[PDB]
RNA sequence: GAAGGGCCGCGAGCCCCCGCGCCUGGAGGAAGGAGAAGUCGUAACAAGGUAUCCGUAGGUGAACCUGCGGAUGGAUCCUU
RNA sequence: CAUCCGGUCGAUCCUGCCGGAGCGCGACGCUCUCCCCAAGGACGAAGCCAUGCAUGCCCGCUCACCCGGGACGCGGCGGACGGCUCAGGACAACGGUUGCACCCCCCGCGGCGGUCCCUGCUAGCCGGACACCGCUGGCAACCCGGCGCCAAGACGUGCGCGCACGGGCGCGCGCCCCGCGGGCGAGCAGCGUGACGCAGCGACGGCCCGCCCGGGCUUCCGGGGCAUCACCCGGUCGGCGCGGUCGCGGCGCGCCGAGGGCCCGACGCCUGGCGGAGAAUCAGGGUUCGACUCCGGAGAGCGGGCCUGCGAGACGGCCCGCACAUCCAAGGACGGCAGCAGGCGCGGAACUUGCCCAAUGCGCGGCGCGCGAGGCAGCGACGGGGAGCGCGCGAGCGAGGCGGGCCCACAGCCCCCGCCGCGCAGCCGAGGGCAAGGUCUGUGCCAGCAGCCGCGGUAAUUCCAGCUCGGCGAGCGUCGCGCGGCGCUGCUGCAGUUGAAACGCCCGUAGUUGGCCCCCCGCCGCCACGAGGAAACGGGAGCGCUCCAGGCAGGCCCGUUGGCCC
């Protein structure tokens, strides 16, 4: 259409996002940056229409301008900032601090954390490429990292100390590896693998279990290592066991009372 | 009937060659109808009455049906129509521009009108029925 | 415009002869003893019971306990029993099939008015719900097929300004 | 208005298809720059902005031979055997795979040296060592190259043969 | 034509109404490298490649010799 | 390095010539269908007063008539 | 969400249509007591357009007016998105599925940052100069001429790590292959070393690489009719070398072959052809429509060509031919509503030449402007929803009216108040289908009615009135269309002795169809379940918008929701 597409449709928006049908014609269209259009949320959801701190745009973009916005450590002036997986969403003048994971239902959760949880981000490998003459490797948030330890392979796991920007951590993907799930019909989901299927040519599809029993198959890419033998972050409450359709409608008619 | 796994082709092959063969669906999508239809596809459609004609009733009944001769002003086309009700030809003058609509059989004729395919509806832009119940 | 996005949708269906005398017969015997101003809401009700029936119709096939079968039978028994156009002493997908227009027509709240004696006629309790004389909790509502439930069939009572102990003025008093 | 597009081509079959969309300027094509030899470098806006040099008339490349690893700019004294045109010989133009005939002198030296083969050895003394063009100088302005060795250049000689 | 091959695809495509296939067939343009040997009537193998002719997509990998001499889905 | 000038490239428009699809004006000819009924016979239906009918050929105001080979849907399930 | 009924006869049983009966979506008639929602110049005129308006913002630089605000200018960023329409286009678009080891990308985000010599350089730091402007001007207009003053984060230069460094150019694995990587299913990348070139960018240093998003092509499958179109094509089909491109490729050009496509329908022709998600109708299997709401395509009167650009073959850019215009002072200039209003033409048909950025997003700016995107009203019986025209013997309303709140960008609307208080039905019908007069007049095969059968020729169940009565109801009738009816298109599931229809016969190629037969696998088709795939919609969980059509709300709350299915 002669170039890019600046402006988007409330209804040509991601599900995990939420708009609601009317209010506008259009939804905030996220500005390039760390996490893609399909997987992150702009800032502007989470904070006028999750956390409800402001009331319209033109107040968000006051508290935004504000250097009170705390997104990985860097002070984030624009409404429609692209937030992803694993990103620490700290507001200081509130004192609360949260990191954006994934949630069974499979929207994302701001997931509440600590100081001492905060500072770190964990990072997921894509590729190691050697432009330039250096070794460099891939994250998500598209953090790029020059001379990685060679033992580090591919769809590892990282932890930026968010400090000196370089990796503290690093959780080597195989069999026997608490993950959660970035994409697909199984999504907010923590479980550990069960099989990685390599399917040479395509698409390797890994199997993995959930702690109550749940097994699940999902694609490599879809997985995203969040520990080893333990979780290394915080789970959010339901630890990702998922829900049966009537324990969901069960959950929801309890709560109903109790209200 | 061919009743193979693979004959499929042939099944449908002989469904669109027969199917034109219901006079309906000629009527309807070979689009002979659409061209020469007087109102092309329209419900309606406005007219000049060059003549106020009266045709005589087919049998077994005996009548003058009046009707009038327009002009269709959209496709320059010549037809009759018959002006509906009692005595309500009074209210057309020839030279009055008119609407002419269908009579319901969707351009066939009914009972004893012979070749009457419409009835005339509004006359100088005013319905022939409210003029008939005085209404206008 | 998101006015294109909202959603609209007839509610009735009518039948299919129109003329079908026994069950024109049997539509006015309803209509006077609900007192029902027109077809339509003779017509509503029963678009809304064919659904109903219909859904248990589908379930009732489905194998005992299929999840789904679970699932969507508690959702159409419970908001009926709410609803109360179902008593509860049943409870089963097999007693959904033998509902009737009345029963849609008895929780109308036309009807609950008159059941409890807060109003002496059909005719009499639309005219009193139109001159927002009639409350379900305190709510002063204006519409005669008001559809009330079980839990707010105690609440439905006169209104706190129609009469008793009101103003009691506006209309034939204060003349 | 040259284009690359394959919407104005006809199918397999050989049907006249039917032309859906106006010419597009991401499918579009320039005039090809023959480089003539004399006996400028112009530089043209691509797509994303990137400039590729074209080169129009260029004197001399960096030819080399290989075997002796001996590598050195020499000037390109005359064209022979293009092989697609017989005009672009005669016209002395530049493109890749052109045979030509680089002068021997920034080469004089190896005369001297001696093991590097014979035959090539015999091209220093006359000032014509064969070379064909390795660099198309239309994209990237440039017309290094490199002596040819051994069969191809049997072939190029037979090609060349006075008959 | 000259180190290239056409390859006949028959396959079965199910027309939905009538609950029945059709026999279909597509012709593919194969580049055949001089290193295998084809006769017409063998199998072979194609791979896609980057387009290497205006029709030629595909570039054959292995040939199954049939025998000296119907509608095969392969 | 401007105006310009040349050779090619891309290519509008016009000008012929050609094909294609459509849409129309026709003196005059020839149908068909509808009106209520006129004129001339009576061809078919009762063996309809020459059983009809089919193919084909010819001839007549008109239905039609006639030859030649069929058919029975005929008026014959039947007679060394 | 498995239904029929009226009509050939003197009757009958059929075939078979005709007609009804249902549901949409638009036009027309007549009529609309109030509120809530909501479609709205698409329909062989992608015809033409008066006028108004739809893209600005910014301060890098600031010696007219006013103060810290700068106007004007130059500079930057955007104007390629959005809004609009469906003309073109039928192995095309478009859908689902692949690839790019054949690729381009602004922003933002994360890395990374060494910049050759040598002459002349200033690196506490370079020029000269343009616009605005001062002067002096022509021109009908449009348009702009000179001469001087003078700034930038503008312009051009430019010192700067010979592990200096862009592009491209050489030589740098194999011993039958495959069994490690910086890597890969893949010999790909990077580097070393030759030589070329001096690419960056440096006057408020930043190239470059990544990721994102958005492309460009691409693989497989699906992707209209017409045989009164049967053969077709000739860069057409392959090879090879060059060129061109962002790259790939007959993409272009030589050269060299002779292919390539087709009764499994090629090619030709035609379309009142944008496709999908979907919409209508609706046991099932289906039929029909795919203007428009989201997604992808295409286009800006009709063709071409370009420039600027990161991206446009851009038209609220330019240039040219064409077609139709406009103003003239007669020499010139200048259009482009398939933006939102409004007119004209056309048609059966389709709204105001409002108000505004307050929301919602987008552009620019970090402390706010701009937007006919939108929002808000106005018009609006496309439609959808919910209430009225009484109840009861006594009370009352709501429709109003008028003030106040509240609401709203501002009104208003709803709603809440006090205060008075004005209820009101149409449109089709009563012979049958098909519910409801064997009433009384007029009229006498007239007038008219009647989808259909039939009524009317002097005791008219059918016309014209009155009278009653039915049906639906603020709507009802009519006309056109699609579906159902319709098993009258038949895969399920039609019929062919006589109702319509077995070719006069026989051979016969494609096509379609093939006896029985091996338990054990290889490839099929097949079937089961996977991943992975936009929402809207549809189905569906919860939730009293007063009910409701709705909407995702809400309540001190599963990580309160907003599940899940397609």
């Amino acid at each position: 259409a002669r170039g890019v597409r600046k402006h988007l449709k409330r209804l040509n928006a991601p599900k995990h996002w939420l708009l609601d049908k009317m209010g506008g014609i259009w939804a905030p269209r996220p500005t390039n940056g760390p996490h893609g259009l399909r997987e992150c949320i702009p800032l502007i959801l989470i904070l006028r229409n999750r956390l409800h701190y402001a009331n319209t745009y033109a107040e968000t973009s006051m508290i935004l301008q504000d250097k009170n916005v705390l997104i990985d450590g860097k002070p984030r002036t624009d409404p429609t900032f692209p937030v992803g997986f694993m990103d620490v969403f700290e507001i200081p003048k509130v004192h609360k601090t949260f990191r954006v994971l994934y949630d069974v239902k499979g929207r994302f959760t701001l997931v509440p954390i600590q100081s001492n949880e905060a500072g770190f981000k964990l990072c997921r490998v894509q590729k190691i490429f050697l432009g330039d003459k250096m070794p460099y490797l891939s994250t998500h948030d598209a953090r790029t990292i020059r001379f990685p330890h060679p033992d580090i392979k591919t769809n590892d796991t990282i932890k930026i100390n968010l400090k000196t920007g370089k990796i503290d951590e690093w959780y080597k993907f195989d069999i026997g590896k608490i993950v959660m799930v970035t994409g697909g019909r199984n999504c907010g989901r923590i479980g550990t693998i069960q099989a990685i299927d390599k399917h040479m040519g395509s698409y390797t599809m890994i199997r993995m279990k959930d702690t109550e029993g749940t097994e699940f198959l999902t694609r490599l890419c879809n997985v995203f290592v969040i520990g080893n033998d333990s979780p290394a972050v915080a789970i959010p409450t339901t630890k990702g066991i998922r829900p049966d359709i009537i324990k969901n409608r069960e959950l929801r008619l309890r709560s109903i009372a109790k209200r | 009937k061919t009743s193979g796994l693979y004959t499929a082709r042939k099944l449908r092959t002989v469904r669109r060659v027969n199917r034109w063969a219901d006079k309906k669906y000629r009527k309807a999508h070979l689009g002979t109808w659409l061209k020469a239809n007087p109102l092309e596809g329209a419900c309606m459609a406005r007219g000049i009455v060059t003549q106020k004609i009266g045709i005589s009733a087919k049998q077994p009944n005996s009548a003058v049906r009046k009707a009038v001769r327009v002009q269709l002003t959209k496709n320059s086309k010549k037809i009759t129509a018959f002006v509906p009700r009692d005595g309500s030809i009074t209210y057309i003058d020839n030279n009055d521009e008119v609407l002419v609509a269908g009579f319901g059989r969707a351009g066939r004729a009914v009972g004893d009108i012979p070749g009457c395919r419409f009835k005339v509806i509004k006359v100088a832009g005013i319905g022939l029925l409210a003029l008939f119940l005085r209404k206008r | 415009r998101i006015s294109r996005h909202r959603n609209s949708s007839k509610t009735y269906s009518t039948p299919k002869k129109p003329f079908t005398k026994p069950r024109l017969d049997a539509e006015l015997k309803l209509c006077g003893e609900y007192g029902l101003k027109c077809k339509r809401e003779i017509y509503r009700a029963r678009y809304m019971l064919a659904k109903i029936r219909r859904t248990a119709r589908n379930l009732l096939t489905l194998d005992e306990n299929d999840i789904k079968r679970r699932f969507e039978g508690a959702a159409l028994l419970r908001r009926l029993h709410m609803l109360g156009i179902l008593d509860e002493e049943k409870d089963q997908l097999d007693y959904v099939l033998g509902l009737r227009i009345e029963d849609i027509f008895k929780r109308r709240l036309q009807s609950v008015i008159v059941e409890s004696k807060l109003a002496k006629s059909v005719h009499h309790a639309r005219n009193m719900i139109k001159a927002r004389h009639i409350s379900v909790g305190g709510q002063i509502v204006n519409i005669p097929s008001y559809m009330v439930r079980i839990s707010n069939t105690s609440r439905v009572a006169i209104a706190d300004t129609s009469s008793l102990a009101p103003n009691g003025k506006p209309g034939r008093t204060k003349r | 208005g040259i284009t690359h597009d394959k919407m104005y081509k006809r199918s397999k079959t050989g049907a006249v298809q039917g032309k859906w969309h106006k010419k597009r300027k991401y499918n579009l094509g320039r005039q090809p720059a023959n480089t003539k030899l004399i006996v400028k470098i112009s530089t043209i806006r691509c797509r994303g902005g990137n400039i590729k040099r074209r080169a129009l008339r260029l004197s001399h490349g960096s030819f080399a031979w290989g075997s002796a690893d001996i590598s050195h700019k020499a000037r390109i004294l005359q064209v022979v055997y293009n092989s697609t045109s017989n005009e672009l010989v005669r016209t002395n133009t530049l493109v890749k795979g052109c045979v030509v005939q680089i002068d021997s002198a920034p080469f004089k030296s190896a005369l001297s040296n001696d093991t590097l083969d014979k035959e090539i050895l015999d091209q220093i003394r006359g000032d014509h060592i064969l070379a064909r063009i390795s660099s198309r100088p239309g994209q990237v302005g440039t017309a290094d190259g490199y002596i040819l060795e051994g069969p191809e250049l049997l072939f190029y000689q037979k090609k060349l043969a006075p008959k | 034509m000259q180190r290239s091959i056409i390859v006949r695809r028959d396959y079965l495509h199910f027309v939905q109404k009538y609950k029945r296939y059709e026999r279909r067939h597509k012709h593919v343009a194969a580049h055949l490298s001089p290193c295998f040997r084809v006769k017409e009537g063998d199998i072979v193998t194609i791979g896609e490649c980057r387009p290497l002719s205006k029709t030629i997509r595909f570039n054959v990998i292995k040939v199954e010799p049939v025998s000296e001499a119907r509608f095969s889905p392969f």
